[PDB]
């Protein structure tokens, strides 16, 4: 961050989103001048707030607005900006975007067009891979355009075979076949969507790696030819084929091949002559055996964790890089330090295909910034809306430590102090990856979520003692805001005469079965009796805040309160999970017997 | 010297004519009387005393600065008689004046009469001729009829209000009668509605005159706004004379009683 | 509840089109105490919302306009819904806190057959008479005798408060300028003009009709500081046994 240095002066950001605040913020701090396009739904977002000059451009469609490539040139015309970032995705890897940017005098920063073209479709990269001595999928190279021929393929390849969409990407167009019927059927529906979305027709028949790990590696290389592969990441959680769940060093690789897959980055990027930042991402199987699988030529989505464990700031690399600068820093200067793991917070419900996209209004955000180790990355706020145009992600959310169990835990208590309300959001899901044995264990594939979850998400499975816990906290909040409701003002004309209650019992229905609960309360601890059980809760029970911290015996728990009613019902998120719970009092709870149900 | 003289000559009988001759006799060709005739059948022969006969409207915008925009009363003819030697304040819309439509002046003059009434304890009788709020004058007529509102409200069972419908009131000047202890409409020429046919057209698409949607018998036989209907002008101020005999003039009086045979 | 908590989620609540239409309850819920709401008639003319809810932990009266249905338009059911809740909660010294967006009173013949006029002046009278502390909201719009109704300054109003996206006018801009200018019978400039000049809450601000133009954030510490100094508040009326409300 040294101001002697001569960078650009004026930078375009056309992206939308955390990244763009992510940018913009990497420009401040650099003392870059940063203008923001939006559309008009998007006039008040973070980013265009956070930039010092906004342009519009266009409607609220991004095929119209961040895709509407001439209104993004007339705006870089009328900004007179010097330098352009796309960020990732919309025009980061479009090679008539760069054409059009290199026809005038302003640079694009990012990996030159031969390199995107290079990489812009699937079968020419493998081909190029395969020649850049890299060890590449077992597969047929070529295009295949009848049934018959993919089934052959499939004859001498394994019965095992993956049909994937030449190009396209976002985990689209690629699916599985175990048989030669199979092959045939999957192959002409696979031609079908591909014709349907893509149109671009052409497929890719391989082998199919049981059991892999998905494995990048980030390579940051100049215009001089200088290339270091900094270090690893794990992205094996998945659903629909997008990640989820990042993690920066690999628990399950070591120091040797590491070291191999970044000499092999490496050796690719030379090849290929990439002048930017790129991720070369890798099938490891059981084995320890990798096989090349795409190169992403733009900034990653999951590229702070690296950052966390490598002390660098990638948009400040990759701007001095368009500059001309050579690199400042060597393959040896590379070095991990601790421990990193992200997640994505989207706006989506997991209990529905491990989530599915919502829209909605948010009512109440809050970030837990004043935990420790915690990095927010996120381009919303308060009020902002999740519209149907736009990707239905809330925010990234890092933590770093020592170590893996010490990020672990500040993972857990982030999403513990993590306030959403307004949209439906998959916290509960992050929760519990990242709590699961396996995971913590660090046995984890690709398809992690679909064989923990066989039957689909269905939350967090409580256990006894945390049962009663939520039981104790749940009577508790309920005596608390009981007491809350006597305390009046003073009237002088008729006092109020507090009604002196010692226990409070209560019946508590969860899930189907019902509980007993005896409360006593000795001013900021409650003694709670649940079914012969004792515990005892403090806390300073403030029920205006949307955060709640309690110890239960000793163990701090943050729970939220979503929704309470006269009726007895609350909603308390705990653990991360909701749990819709109904307390009525003991005399109540016998009068209910005869109410006639609807 | 004799100019200040002439322009006040010349101002009194400007006001007399309201809004102009010609604009008299269309009034007449539709059947209804002037604001001064009204006030002058419905009163005791020489017991009108008038208030504020030479105020005008202070607006400037839309060219109503110009001299042929300036009407000395501005479309209301304000002040105090007797019916039958008991005192009552009376005020009568012009719909010669910009079509009786409600400005500043208009409501400062209301105000001024239902004020001094409310001090000396009189009844008010209104008779409304208005085509509702002035546009030029802008939000300032929204807070004339606001004024106005709060006085009603201020004088709803301290003094009598008795509200007397002339002509085709539409808009804001419909909510002053229906504030008022009674209402009375003249058959043919009065009518009463927020919004007009038009706007009913353009909205609800339905097909309905003036009579239909506000007319005496509508708001008489099944609306229930109004209390009765009369046949005309004259008709209605004889018979609006003998119904203030009834009443007495403040709350702090008690029921008149009259001479019986 | 701290009484100074910002509510920035309320800055974008309002879309900028005019057709589109937002929750008002969700308003309503953001600035009371602890988003508890208590709402009266809920699922009967619900183009308005009554209810009862918490400022500073004091018993307020809320009464409020609802774009979701009818587009906030005031009819019969509404107008006397809200009058009632009004004279109860002025009869029992309980502050009222409105929040307009009102475009009109509804039209059509069921409305007028049904008596909208002795209708709508119940809402008028019930806010005219009120002696309670009375805070009001101007979110998008008040046109014609409804902004007098939804109680205005003029109506011995308290503190009236507009937000950037207000518009107080006689009428709509198209209606204005096609009986203004009929004469001049040219609309080219004329709704490019009037939209500027009077489509905007400046036309009341420069005249005093609302206090102050405030951000959107701070409405609620805008109110209760206000329900702090009008606690006191007295005033003095004539005499009488009792008034004549147009039941
Ligand atoms: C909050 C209060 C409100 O919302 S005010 C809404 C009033 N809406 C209007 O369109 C005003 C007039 N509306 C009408 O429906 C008709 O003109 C009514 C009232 C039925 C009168 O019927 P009619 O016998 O035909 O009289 P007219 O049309 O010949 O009018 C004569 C002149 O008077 C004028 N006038 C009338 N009202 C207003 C008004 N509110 N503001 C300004 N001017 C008004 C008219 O411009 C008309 O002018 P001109 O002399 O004929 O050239
Ligand atoms: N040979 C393979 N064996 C097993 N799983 C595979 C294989 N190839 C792809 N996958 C699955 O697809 C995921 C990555 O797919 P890939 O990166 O090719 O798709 P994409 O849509 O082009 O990606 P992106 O969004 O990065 O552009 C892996 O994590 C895994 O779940
Ligand atoms: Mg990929």
């Amino acid at each position: 961050y040294d101001p002697n240095e001569k960078t650009f002066d004026k930078i375009l950001v056309a992206n939308r989103g955390e990244i763009a605040c992510r940018v913009i913020r990497t420009c401040k701090k650099m003392g870059i001048k940063t203008v923001a396009i939006h559309s008009d739904v998007d006039a008040s977002s973070v980013h265009v707030k956070m930039a010092d000059e906004a342009v519009c451009v266009g409607p609220a469609p991004t095929s119209k607005s961040y895709l509407n490539m001439d209104a993004i040139m007339e705006a870089i015309k009328k900004t007179r900006a010097q330098a352009v970032h796309p960020g990732y995705g919309f025009l980061s890897e479009n090679k008539e975007f760069a054409r059009c940017l290199a026809a005038e005098d302003v640079v694009f920063i990012g990996p030159d067009t031969h390199a995107i073209q290079a990489m812009g479709d699937k079968i020419e990269s493998k081909l190029l891979a395969k020649k850049a001595e890299v060890n590449t999928i077992p597969g047929f190279d070529g295009v295949v355009k009848d049934a018959e021929e993919a089934v052959r393929i499939a004859r001498e390849i394994g019965y095992p075979v993956m049909i994937k969409a030449s190009a396209g990407g976002g985990g689209k167009g690629m699916r599985i076949a175990w048989d030669d019927e199979e092959t045939r059927d999957g192959f002409r529906l696979s031609s079908q969507e591909a014709a349907s979305s893509f149109g671009d027709d052409r497929l890719l028949i391989e082998k199919f790696i049981d059991n892999p790990r998905h494995i990048e590696i980030q390579v940051l290389g100049d215009k001089h030819g200088n290339a270091l592969w900094l270090n690893e990441r794990e992205c094996s959680i998945q659903r629909r084929n997008q990640k989820v769940v990042e993690e920066a060093p690999s628990i399950f690789l070591d120091a040797e091949t590491r070291r191999a897959m970044g000499e092999q980055a490496v050796a690719l990027a030379r090849a290929v002559k990439y002048s930017s930042a790129g991720t070369v991402e890798f099938l490891v199987d059981s084995k320890k055996n990798f096989y090349f699988l795409e190169m992403n030529t733009r900034l990653q989505v999951e590229h702070p964790v690296t950052e966390c464990i490598t002390g660098l700031d990638l948009v400040q690399e990759m701007i001095r890089v368009a500059k001309g600068y050579p690199l400042r820093h060597k393959q040896a200067d590379i070095r991990i330090n601790g421990w990193a793991v992200e997640c994505r917070v989207y706006a989506e419900d997991p209990y529905k295909s491990f989530g599915l996209p919502s829209i909605g209004r948010l009512s109440q955000y809050q970030e837990p910034l004043h935990l420790p180790g915690v990095r927010v990355d996120s381009g919303i706020q308060p009020g902002s809306d999740i519209s149907i145009y736009y990707d239905p992600m809330i925010s990234k959310l890092i933590t770093y430590g020592s170590d893996r169990t010490e990020a672990l835990k500040r993972m857990a208590d982030a999403l513990d102090n993590y306030v959403i309300r307004g949209v439906t959001h998959n916290i509960a899901l992050l929760r519990e990856v990242i709590i699961n044995s396996r995971f913590v264990k660090g046995d984890i594939s690709t398809k992690f979520l679909s064989d923990v979850y066989p039957d689909g998400f269905k939350g967090h499975m409580l256990t006894k003692s945390e049962k009663n816990q939520l039981l104790a906290i749940a009577s508790s909040l309920f005596v608390a805001f009981q007491l809350r409701a006597q305390h009046f003002q003073e009237n002088s004309r008729m006092p109020v005469i507090k009604p002196d209650i010692a226990n409070w019992e209560l019946s508590v229905k969860l899930h189907d079965k019902v509980h007993t609960v005896v409360a006593s309360n000795n001013g900021s601890v409650f003694s709670v009796e649940v079914d012969g059980s004792k515990l005892n809760v403090t806390s300073t029970w403030n029920l205006a805040s949307p955060l709640l911290s309690v110890s239960v015996d000793g163990t701090q728990r943050t729970v939220q309160c979503l929704s309470r009613e006269a009726g007895g019902n609350m909603s308390i998120q705990f653990l991360g999970t909701v749990y819709k719970v109904n307390i009525l009092t003991r005399l109540a709870a016998e009068l209910n017997k005869f109410m006639l149900e609807k | 010297a004799t100019s200040v003289n002439e322009r006040i000559e010349n101002k009194r009988r400007t006001a007399l004519l309201g809004g102009g001759q010609r604009r008299i006799d269309a009034q007449h060709k539709r059947g209804k009387l002037t604001a001064r005739e009204r006030i002058s059948l419905l009163l005791d022969p020489g017991s009108f005393v008038e208030s504020d006969m030479f105020v005008e409207h202070r607006c400037a915008d839309f060219g109503m600065a110009a001299d042929k925009n300036k009407f000395p009363g501005d479309s209301v003819v304000t002040g105090r008689g007797r019916i039958n030697g008991r005192l009552v304040y009376v005020f009568s819309q012009d719909f010669t004046v910009f079509g009786g439509s409600l400005s500043g002046a208009h409501a400062q003059k209301i105000c001024k009469i239902m004020d001094q009434a409310i001090t000396v304890g009189a009844p008010v009788i209104g008779l409304n001729d208005s085509g509702g709020a002035r546009i030029q004058e802008g939000v300032e007529s929204l807070a004339g009829y606001a004024d106005i509102f709060l006085r009603n409200v201020t004088a709803s069972g301290v003094i009598p209000q008795i509200s007397l419908i002339m002509g085709p009131c539409a808009g804001g000047a419909v909510y002053s009668p229906a504030l008022t202890d009674f209402t009375f409409m003249v058959k043919d020429t009065s009518y009463l509605f927020i919004t007009g046919p038009d706007v009913v057209k353009s909205v609800t698409n339905e097909d309905v005159t003036q009579e239909e949607l506000g007319g005496a018998k509508t708001h008489t036989t099944m609306s229930g706004v109004a209390h009765r209907a009369f046949e005309n002008d004259v008709d209605a101020l004889c018979n609006l004379r003998d119904f203030f005999n009834y009443l007495p003039l403040s709350s702090q009086d008690p029921a008149p009683v009259r001479e019986c045979h | 509840d701290p009484s100074d908590r910002l509510v920035p989620e309320l800055d974008t609540i309002v879309p900028l089109e005019s057709t589109k239409a937002y929750n008002m309850v969700d308003i309503i819920h953001s600035v009371v105490d602890e988003r508890e709401f208590f709402e009266i008639m809920p699922n009967y003319a619900k183009n308005i919302i009554v209810g009862f809810a918490r400022m500073n932990g004091r018993t307020v009266g809320i009464v409020g306009n609802q774009p979701k249905v009818a587009s906030g338009c005031l009819d019969i059911n509404s107008s006397v819904k809200g009058a009632r809740f009004v004279r109860f909660c002025d009869a029992f010294n309980i502050p009222l806190i409105t929040f307009v967006d009102v475009p009109g009173f509804l039209p059509g013949t069921a409305q007028e057959y049904g008596g909208i006029i002795r209708h709508g002046a119940k809402l008028l009278y019930a806010f005219a008479e009120a002696t309670v502390p009375k805070v009001t909201v101007i979110t998008r719009k008040a046109y014609g005798g409804a902004y007098d109704v939804m109680s205005s300054k003029h109506l011995c109003g308290d503190t009236n408060y507009a937000w950037p996206t207000a518009e107080i006018a006689v009428m709509g801009a198209k209606g204005a300028v096609e009986i203004i200018f009929k004469g001049h019978e040219n609309v080219e400039a004329a709704q490019a003009e009037y939209i500027e000049k009077f489509a905007n809450p400046f036309p009341a601000a420069v005249r005093g009709f609302v206090d102050d133009i405030i951000q959107p954030s701070s409405t609620r510490a805008r109110i209760c500081c206000d329900l702090d100094v009008l606690a006191s508040k007295k005033v003095q009326r004539p005499w009488r046994k009792h008034a004549n409300i147009p039941l």
